[PDB]
């Protein structure tokens, strides 16, 4: 639950990462957003896209409504079986 | 810039 999240990194240097030419498409991460607080951001790559993770006052979490989880590894595990409006299905790890 | 939407 902690590998693909990188937490107070960058835009800058979360697109720096992932767009490394070992990385193939689907490559991602998980951080915090630098303009929205207490949401988060999903970025995947070549280019790279950043989807902002919004939180409910419930609970949840949600990049599209007709789309929510209960966590953040529950939308990672979802995204990482059908892109489902992503750019790309969500399929590797980004390394460190 | 800004962010990516899923299409609606
Ligand atoms: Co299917």
């Amino acid at each position: 639950a902690e590998e693909w999240y990188f937490g107070k990194i960058t835009r800058r240097e979360s697109e720096r990462l992932l767009l490394n030419p070992e990385n193939p498409r689907g490559t991602f991460l998980v951080r915090e957003s630098e303009t929205t607080k207490g949401a988060y951001c999903l970025s995947v790559s070549l280019n790279v896209a950043h989807y902002k993770i919004r939180k409910l006052d419930s609970g949840g979490f949600y990049i599209t409504s007709r789309t929510q989880f209960s966590s953040l590894q529950q939308l990672v595990a979802y995204y990482s079986k059908h892109a489902d409006g992503l750019c790309h299905r969500l399929t590797n790890v980004c390394p460190t | 810039p800004q962010y990516e939407e899923i299409p609606i």
